């Protein structure tokens, strides 16, 4: 339950789809869902950063589709404020 | 509340060595270096050296290479400095200073004296008048060695209207006088006492000025 | 190893993107999307993530002042002959005057030829950065017995200088500074964003700091950098000018006892980073010019500074540089040195002299291969000595030119072998003629003010060993406005430069030096043609003769021992020393060189040697005679004439 | 070593004025300069760091400015409590070196010294010594002249003196003339006087005991 | 007469051979303070 999952401590080979939440969906938390053809909860900021770095290293990914994903992931990443992470409850779920 | 308390005085014979501790409180002693500064009466400030606490990384970076030897003890939160082969030129005030770069806090100072004479405590004598709106009393601190002395009045509770004249050296002994001016209605109605502290001989004397019959 | 679809919410729409790896991983073989996924702690609870974020130091003073980037590399000159650093072929460029430029793309390919891991796996960087593997160059050094380390790893896009201290226990304190264009900065790992780590920003460039709150506190006990100013200097300066700025500091600090036992203070650690900036600014300007051309004159000037800067950092610190040498430029420079006649280099324009001397050092580094470079440097000093007013302080323009040409000479003196003595001894003799009372006064004035006049002086490479502390104090500026200590320190520094011992760059290259008994008593050496004079207070000099000028009843002695053909004698001449014959039948007007090849010394009976002149042409002689140089009013002053025949003569009066 | 040159060793200004202490460095020191205040009989205390930043708790009256070679300590609204020596320090390169210090003086209206004599104590006399103390308190200008008078005749030898620095409250001066003699030498005579001439009083102020 | 610079030998032949893999070595470096 609760698509706003709870992150708790599976390679990238067996991953097919990945869903990323917005900054309003989970009250500011950046969460991701990894799933294989099974749903895994992941840290949003770390996942987004990973993909941003992959595209930057792959500057020959200049399809209009992938060139838009890079800029979109940087705006999404910047919408989340790590400073809004006060001593608030990191266990609101689960 | 950061404090760097230092012994008042240290008297050592020429050629010998001295201790010069500096006990720190109010903060994590290990997170700040400790610097040492030398000052002669009226002259400027000379930077002796510095030591990294918790690592004992010593950095003597000036002309006191063979004079100074900085050490540290984490348990007592103390920082030391050892002088070797003392000379008359080394007699001066030595400050220990906490190092944030710049020097955040300073110790009260440790006066170092090298002469061969011995420590003689002070003989305090009251100065009372033989009218006006206010009366002026005094305290005579005569025949002590070495310096410094700390003259207070009513245990510091009498701070205004107080003069403590610089000591005068004569016959290898220091002499000093202190004055106080209070309302004539207060004295002798309210007792006025003079407190003389001599760090070297570890003494704390009171005299209580009284009218002279 | 597969495909992945990436869904996300944009303003309320379920957008999705498909990232392929079969294609992408093929198009960039260096990519490994598995090691990064494993590096990204994707299953990290917010507690651990937030805990990692608070560890890293944040820049509360988050701001920077606007700065204007200068124009460093100029536009291609009209009809430049575009060279290829990979396809370097002879006779493309014809002479020094032919316009030339090297293309930027393959030139960068040689500068950043090596490749390695830019960002270590150490504990402070593992939190902030993804592991990086890029073509790079690095400046590394260590001090305090390898207990304090620095490495300036850099690319064509950004520089990262990392300090590391070992605290005599196992603990390691780390602090890294990143400089470059904001957009081109490396990829951050977790919640971090650069604004929280920026210490100075302006336009496209930024200076980022990366360290732990604890480590930042440790470094602040001895290291308080002016990140604001360091950023301004790293942007507003040109590659060549910035490298020289760093060069002066180290040079003026090496002659002092500053880099024999370096200390962990703000000044030294600051310069460590500036050194890295010096190299980065060159490679950055070449890389940031894109697929264009870089004027050759710019390369010559910029890479000369780095070459010199590379040597100064070697004698002070044990530093190494790997990856700022393009052999294509080194070759191209060498080919052009076969165009110029080194014997008559000084007859060219001062512009082309400096241009040629730069290519010389860049073209022929690590001296000891083509010793003909000294002839070019010697030709410049000679052509400059003939046009320079005698006994005056060198001008800013001449001093700069000689400084450029002096690096080649300096390297040969390092070697114990002679390296074609004759021209080398001539250079030092001219240098000795230029070190007058006014030159020394100008050098000391430049050392007390840290200006350029102290960076170089021909006196450093002179054969004059009579310069003591109290002797320099007499020639120092006596202005009350100048700091008494800066002058007192200048003397200590100046004198420290001409220490014969523990310098290795002053003597033991001439063959007339082994004919001396006591070295510390030598005052001056004048190597002439077919003869060299050993002026000293040492009686036991194994020469051909022994003259004694009338000294006084005071200071030690003044002997002139001519060494004929640079071959010693079995023993020192015996008997009372010879007398210097005086000359009065000699007119002030002369229409021919009758003093070419000779040396004219002027000493004071009490003060010792005062002035030296080497009569090299008609212009020099006419300056001696016509001017007021000969002043016999002072009885305690004399004028000795040293002939190539081996004779010494005193001028006592004129017609 | 680097030398911090404080050329002006003394500076005198009124109570409502401003003062500027100058510190000139023998080299480029950056913004790494500190200023310390050392009131008489006290340890130095940190005033400003980084050549312009004010420490916590120090009033806004102190401000710093400068970079590279020329540094200045700006004290705007002076008070009687600001009397002290001001040192500048460089902590950019070892060895950390201090300035020569700049003593800040204060000017005020003249004042007549409150004179008071104190006879030897019954305890000191029982101790074999006799010291006659005379206080000249709260006077300005610093120039005073004291002369004892024993039975009309003057005593030249045996007189020690001492001056205080300008008071932190009224910025006045104070002096102590201490006459020390042996017990018997004290009991021979019977009149002791403390004569204090000043610029405020044309006639000497006189007190005496018998 | 006059004073001229002592003549010197000519520069050696410059070698534009050598295949950058011989000017540099192996292109693969390991930084010293990691």
């Amino acid at each position: 339950a609760y698509p706003c999952c709870h992150v708790t401590q599976l390679a990238l080979e067996n991953i097919s789809d990945i869903y990323l939440v917005s900054n309003q969906t989970c009250d500011g938390f950046s969460l991701a869902s990894l799933n294989s053809p099974i749903s895994r909860c992941a840290n949003g900021l770390n996942v987004v950063s990973f993909f941003i770095s992959i595209l930057k290293r792959s500057s020959s990914a200049l399809t209009g589709h992938l060139r838009e994903l890079l800029t979109t992931l940087e705006t999404l990443y910047g919408s989340f404020s790590v400073e809004d992470l006060f001593g608030a409850n990191l266990n609101r779920y689960a | 509340e950061v404090k760097l308390q230092q012994s008042g005085a240290e008297l050592v014979m020429p050629g010998a060595s001295v201790k010069m501790s500096c006990k720190a409180s109010g903060y994590t002693f290990t997170d700040y270096w400790m610097h040492w500064v030398k000052q002669r009466p009226g002259q400027g400030l000379e930077w002796i050296g510095a030591i990294d606490t918790s690592d004992s990384y010593t950095s003597y970076n000036q002309k006191f290479k063979g004079k100074a030897t900085l050490t540290v003890d984490e348990s007592s939160s103390t920082a030391y400095m050892q002088l070797s082969s003392l000379t008359s030129e080394d007699s001066a005030v030595y400050y220990c200073a906490r190092g944030l770069l710049p020097f955040d806090y300073w110790g009260q100072g440790t006066t170092l004296t090298v002469s061969s004479a011995k420590t003689t405590p002070p003989s305090v004598y009251p100065l009372a008048p033989g009218t006006n709106s206010m009366v002026t009393l005094g305290c005579l601190v005569k025949g002590y060695f070495p310096e410094p002395v700390t003259v207070t009045w009513n245990s510091g509770s009498l701070s205004s209207g107080v003069h403590t004249f610089p000591a005068v050296l004569q016959s290898d002994l220091y002499t000093l006088s202190s004055s106080v001016t209070v309302p004539s209605s207060t004295w002798p109605s309210e007792t006025v006492t003079c407190n003389v502290a001599h760090p070297a001989s570890s003494t704390k004397v009171d005299k209580k000025i009284v009218p002279r019959d | 190893l597969s495909e992945v679809k990436l869904h996300l919410d944009i303003e309320g729409h379920a957008s999705h993107y498909t990232i392929p790896w079969t294609e992408l991983m093929a198009k960039v073989p260096g990519l490994s999307p598995e090691a990064l996924w494993r590096e990204a702690n994707v299953t990290e609870d917010l507690a651990s993530m937030l805990n990692r974020y608070k560890l890293i130091y944040k820049t509360s003073g988050t701001l920077g002042i606007a700065l204007a980037e200068p124009v460093d590399i100029p536009a291609v000159s009209e009809g430049s002959m575009q060279v290829d650093a990979s396809k370097v072929h002879p006779g493309v460029i014809s002479g020094l005057n032919s316009p030339a430029c090297m293309l930027s793309a393959p030139l960068e390919k040689q500068l950043f030829y090596y490749i390695g891991t830019m960002l270590p796996n150490t504990r402070p960087h593992s939190y902030v950065f993804y592991q990086l593997r890029c073509h790079l160059s690095y400046v590394a050094l260590s001090i305090n017995g390898d207990k304090f380390q620095y490495t300036g790893a850099m690319t064509s896009k950004f520089l990262m200088g990392t300090y590391k201290r070992v605290t005599e226990k196992g603990d390691e304190h780390v602090l890294s500074l990143v400089f470059g264009k904001t957009k081109d900065l490396p990829d951050l790992r977790g919640p971090f964003s650069y604004p929280s780590l920026t210490s100075a920003q302006s336009g496209d460039y930024s200076l980022v700091i990366v360290t732990t709150f604890v480590h930042y506190a440790n470094f602040h006990n001895y290291f308080v950098p002016n990140l604001k100013d360091m950023f301004s200097r790293a942007v507003t300066m040109t590659a060549a000018s910035y490298a020289r700025y760093v060069l002066q500091k180290l040079v003026l600090l090496e002659m002092k006892g500053g880099c024999r036992e370096p200390e962990l203070d703000t000044e030294t650690l600051t310069t460590m980073f500036e050194v890295s900036v010096a190299f980065f600014k060159v490679g950055h300007a070449v890389g940031e010019t894109g697929n264009g051309c870089v004027d050759l004159r710019w390369l010559a000037k910029s890479f000369f500074e780095l070459t010199v800067l590379k040597d100064i950092i070697g004698i002070c610190y044990g530093a190494t540089v790997k990856g700022m040498q393009s052999y294509g430029l080194e070759r191209l420079a060498a080919m052009l040195m076969a165009t110029v006649k080194m014997e008559e280099l000084g007859h060219l324009t001062t512009e082309k002299q400096e241009y040629a001397l730069r290519l010389a050092t860049v073209g022929y580094p690590k001296a000891g291969v083509y010793s003909g470079l000294i002839g070019g440097a010697t030709s410049v000093l000679l052509s400059a000595y003939n046009r320079h007013p005698l006994f005056q302080p060198l001008h800013t323009v001449m001093r700069e030119t000689l400084f450029i040409g002096s690096h080649v000479v300096l390297r040969e003196l390092r070697l114990n072998v002679t390296t074609q003595g004759p021209n080398l001894a001539l250079y030092q003799l001219l240098s000795t003629a230029l070190c007058s009372a006014l030159e020394i006064g100008e050098v000391l004035r430049g050392l007390a003010l840290g200006t350029e006049s102290g960076l170089f002086s021909p006196c450093y490479l002179s054969l004059r060993f009579d310069l003591t502390r109290d002797k320099l104090l007499s020639m120092a500026p006596q202005e009350a406005t100048l700091d008494q200590a800066a002058v007192s320190n200048a003397v200590d520094g100046f004198l420290g430069r001409l220490s014969l011992e523990r310098e290795d760059r002053d003597a033991w290259h001439l063959p007339a030096y082994k004919c001396v008994d006591r070295l510390d008593k030598v005052l001056m050496i004048i190597p002439l043609i077919n003869v060299t004079f050993i002026i000293s207070s040492d009686r036991e000099v194994r020469g051909s003769a022994l003259y004694e000028a009338s000294t006084t009843y005071l200071s030690s002695s003044l002997f002139l021992s001519p060494v004929i053909m640079n071959k010693c004698s079995q023993g020192a001449v015996a008997g009372e020393p010879r007398q210097i014959p005086k000359i009065q039948n000699f007119t002030r007007t002369q229409k021919s060189c009758i003093f070419c090849g000779f040396a004219l010394l002027s000493y004071d009976e009490k003060e010792g040697l005062e002035t030296t002149t080497y009569i090299t042409s008609q212009e020099v002689q006419n300056s001696i005679l016509s001017s007021n140089y000969f002043d016999f009013d002072n009885l305690h002053v004399h004028y000795l004439l040293l002939t190539t025949n081996g004779t010494v003569m005193e001028i006592a009066g004129l017609y | 070593d680097i030398v911090m040159t404080q050329s002006q060793k003394f500076m005198s200004t009124s109570v409502g004025d401003r003062v500027s202490v100058t510190c000139k460095a023998s080299q480029n020191v950056g913004t790494n300069v500190a200023w310390y205040q050392q009131k008489p009989g006290q340890s130095p205390k940190a005033l400003i760091y980084s050549a312009s930043y004010r420490y916590s708790g120090v009033p806004d009256r102190f401000t710093g400015s400068g970079s590279g070679t020329d540094f200045t300590l700006t004290i705007s609204n002076v008070q009687s409590e600001d009397l002290a020596k001001y040192f500048c320090q460089q902590y950019n390169s070892y060895p950390y070196t201090f300035g020569g210090g700049t003593k800040l003086e204060i000017k005020r209206a003249d004042a007549a010294p409150t004179v008071s004599i104190f006879p030897p104590s019954s305890e000191q006399l029982t101790s074999g010594g006799a010291s006659v103390v005379c206080f000249l308190n709260n006077f300005y200008p610093k120039d005073i002249n004291v002369k004892w008078k024993i039975d009309g005749s003057e005593r030249q030898n045996g007189v020690l003196n001492s001056w205080t620095d300008q008071d932190s409250k009224d910025s006045t001066y104070s002096m102590s003339s201490t006459l020390t003699l042996t017990k018997d030498e004290y009991e021979r005579h019977n009149s002791y006087t403390c004569e204090a001439t000043h610029k405020t009083s044309t006639s000497p102020i006189v007190k005496s005991f018998n | 007469p006059n004073v001229e610079v002592w003549p010197v030998d000519p520069p050696p032949p410059v070698n534009f051979n050598k295949t950058a893999e011989q000017e540099y070595g192996d292109k693969e470096v390991k930084l010293p303070h990691w």
